[PDB]
RNA sequence: GAUGUUAGGAGGGCAAAUCCGCCGAAUUUAAGCAUAUAAUUAAGCGGAAGAAAAGAAAAUAACUAUGAUUCC
RNA sequence: UAAAGCUAAAUAUAUGUAGGAGACCGAUAGCAAACAAGUACCGUGAGGGAAAGAUGAAAUAGUACUCAGGAAUGAGCAAU
RNA sequence: ACGGACCAAGGAGUCUAGCAAAUGUGCAAGUGUAUAUGAUUCUUUAAACAUUUUACGCAUAAUUAAUG
RNA sequence: UUGUGUUGAAGCGAAAUACGUGAGUUUUCGUGGAACAUCUCCCUAGUGCAGAUCUUGGUGGAAGUAGCAACUAUUCAAAUGAGAACUUUGAAGACUGAAGUGGAGAAGGGUUUCUUGUCAACUGUGAUUGAACAAGAGUUAGCCGCUCCUAAGGGAUAGCU
RNA sequence: AGCACAGUCUUAACGAUGGAUGUCUUGGUUCCUACAGCGAUGAAGGCCGCAGCAAAAUGCGAUACGCAAUGAAAAUUGCAGUGACUGAAUCAUCAGAAUGCUGAAUGUAAACUACACCAAUUCCCUGGGAAUAGUGGUACUCCUACAGAAA
């Protein structure tokens, strides 16, 4: 009558469902069970697909600011001694 | 040309030359030296600094001599002090020559510049 | 099939571009070989590497 | 909402500091940029 | 504007008070860049750029007396101990890996891999 | 066997191209379709290295015999 | 001569990184992406996912001056 | 009867394995040098060169379930 | 193999007492501002378009046409500004008729809030207004709530697969 | 000062929106070679911040578009300001120091910047003097060594 499948329906959007998701960031978060559907900050693992060839590279490693990683790169061409500095003047 | 384990590709090299630091643009830098220089010290160029003394021999402007007044990294442009051209504003500023085009003829010898002339000879 | 030729025999119903993998580097190999083994009888004092059979 | 939680009303605050234009001295040497009512944030 | 080698001999204190009057200094400017004023704004950067030389300086000597102090030891605390990688860490020793037994060590030692040539 | 903010140490997750086990399909072909075929594959789960796995015969031949494993 | 165990080489790489090449493509092509790209954007979600390169030698030659108009802009004998 | 308002660009019998036939070429009862080996080759060279007196494929002889 | 190129090539528009039979080739003029062909023989290919309710991008007629219609209704004088049917002030006539276009709030939106300037685009009409643009400013709790306890329930601990 | 029917179509010349063709390329693709794990010593990823005037991207972590040190070694500049006549302005390398909140996340949960309990904690001086309500620790499993209970 007044409330029918098409707008009527869509005038009753109110009280989402999903949120921040403190591990991923993303608004992937459903609250009414408490897991994720990126990651399932719950659990333990990434929840990781294969189906999914976008799902693995836009969110795979190399992507974010590499802090300790992109250190720790390019010190094997060195192979220098941790606590060793160079000869002064 | 010989070593492979240096690249020769047009892209790969002219994108290092574009994006080359500034350190390393301090080589590029240079130019030629004069006849009596060349004999007088041995070598065959060395790069610019803010004050010296240059002669123009290229370009529409290739008649005049003078000192330079500051170079830019940047833009791969030196300044002299003595070809200045005025704008449509009416403000005066400096040309930008290549230093490809220039032949110093008097450089300011310095402690710093001592020792590479020392690794020259 | 058509008419006088050999019965086909073709063996490449399943999926084979997953498993196609051709050889470009069979000289380059070889000239790997030749210079690791040349290194390792140069490192040995001149003893040769091959031994009796 | 009258009432927001410390991260959502800090994000807001981010947000909007993001919704500032291009400063006009260093046009001197955007497109990323929302409008409050044509595109909802969502978060 | 001070220089590194010439607060690398400073005493503690000193280092600690100069850095204390450096961050009130700092404070002051941005007191003035805050309100209406607009002029003294460039001194900032040589301010927050002392006290980032004077904390370096602060800092590498502290870890230099807190490494001295516990010499040898053998129980040296784990961030002042090494860092390598993991399995580095974790990876066996070159002695431990070069051992081995008697009987196999006296074999070899008794018939060793010898060098030769032939006509 | 219990008990321990006992002393000293380890495991957890990320990353997979090559590799290692399990589970495990169908689309398709057979001009239909059920054995078969796709395939001991796809998907999923779990585990490492710079290579791994395999490896020193309860082997193969049957000959005047060869002689760990791997690969072309 | 089973039912316990160990081991380098010869071998593989559509990953990451670092180098070097080409009878390859040349801006609807080539990776989705030569540029602020897995960005804007869409879907509450699994997820989906673009368009956009070239002034000029030098803008340290980026349109000064006059007149008209509110300004846009226009015209000049003015000007790069 | 169906598609076509208009314009510019892109747009479709290709590639591989195997066989056969036709043609051209070398060799010829032999043929092919495979993996691989050597070399003052080692920008181009990821190609060319080279292969101590049964390695194999295909052919020299066919036929029968088969001892042959 | 052997040439053309700043005395302007590639392309493109118009054309040629031009050649073929024909795909096309070759030329003149204008524009252009940096490369171009080999037909001497050959090797190679993501190679020749009108279509596929082809795809991408752009443009038509249809056409200054349909249309700009609910919520009763506006009129005058002035200020503002160059500009005023739809900005501001006054007069007048009306409406909403306490189940209100009135106050507070929730979910949602997230600076739209206020002030000072503001018209490139929008506000499908005008526009000086604005929920537009620009620059600043603005949310004060022992007592208002959350934080506390417990429900249908969720997650997890011991064991068990 | 005068002359032209209009409209429709066709042809030439001169122009408008559109950006193919032609030419450029800090791009990509393929192939070859070389090396190869990271992490309770707090990983990958995500939030939050960081410039005088500072949105994005790159970079950076309360030392926050960079600190120290080595080499190169005189500019950075949009305005300002900073620099020597070279441990200084700017580059490359980066081992020293630092590396917020998180995140397998690990004292107890999360749409909370929520609440515990044990040590009070740290700095300065070489037994004191200061300061702070601020700092560490407390996950579950397991191995070795220790303790007091059981039968």
């Amino acid at each position: 009558g007044k409330a029918g499948k098409g707008t009527g329906s869509f005038g009753k959007r109110n009280g989402k469902t999903h949120f921040l998701c403190l591990r991923c960031g993303k608004r992937s978060y459903h609250l009414q069970k408490k897991k994720c559907a990126s990651c399932g900050y719950p659990s333990a693992k990434k929840r990781r697909f294969n189906w999914s060839v976008k799902a693995k590279r836009r969110n795979t490693t190399g992507t974010g600011r590499c802090r300790y990683i992109k250190t720790l790169r390019r010190k094997l061409k060195n192979k220098f001694t941790e606590g060793s500095t160079p000869k002064p003047k | 040309k010989f070593n492979k384990q240096k690249s020769s590709s047009r892209r790969k090299m002219r994108k290092a030359h574009f994006t080359a630091p500034a350190g390393l643009r301090r080589k590029i830098m240079s130019s030629k030296l004069s006849k009596e220089l060349r004999l007088k010290y041995k070598t065959r160029s060395l790069p610019v600094r803010k004050d010296d003394e240059v002669l123009i021999c290229r370009g529409h402007n290739h008649g005049r001599e003078g000192k330079v007044v500051k170079i830019n990294r940047k833009r791969y442009k030196i300044y002299v002090e003595r070809v200045t051209r005025e704008k449509v504003n009416g403000e005066s500023t400096f040309i930008g020559i290549h230093p490809s085009n220039v032949v110093l003829t008097k450089l300011k010898v310095d402690k710093n510049r001592k020792k590479i002339l020392d690794r020259k000879a | 099939v058509a008419h006088n030729n050999v019965l086909p025999n073709v063996h490449l119903h399943k999926w084979w571009q997953r498993h196609v993998r051709v050889n470009f580097s069979k000289n380059i190999k070889k000239k790997k070989r030749r210079l690791l083994r040349e290194k390792r009888r140069k490192a040995n004092g001149g003893t040769p590497i091959e031994k009796l059979h | 909402g009258s009432i927001k939680r410390f991260r959502l009303k800090q994000r807001l605050g981010k947000c909007r500091r993001q919704n500032r234009p291009v400063p006009h001295w260093y046009r001197l040497k955007n497109t990323k940029r929302r409008h409050w009512r044509r595109t909802k944030l969502g978060l | 504007n001070v220089k590194a080698y010439e607060l690398r001999t400073l005493k503690k204190k000193e280092l600690l008070d100069k850095l204390d009057e450096l961050k009130k200094e700092l404070s002051g400017l941005r007191i003035s860049k805050a309100l209406g004023n607009s002029a003294k704004n460039s001194k900032i950067h040589g301010v927050r750029k002392n006290v980032a030389r004077v904390l370096t300086v602060y800092n590498q000597k502290r870890k230099m007396e807190l490494r001295q102090l516990y010499k040898n030891k053998k129980f040296k605390p784990y961030n002042l101990r090494k860092k390598l990688t993991k399995n580095k860490r974790l990876q066996l020793s070159p002695k431990q890996k070069a051992a081995m037994t008697l009987r196999q060590k006296k074999k070899v030692q008794n018939f060793p891999q010898r060098k030769y040539l032939v006509v």
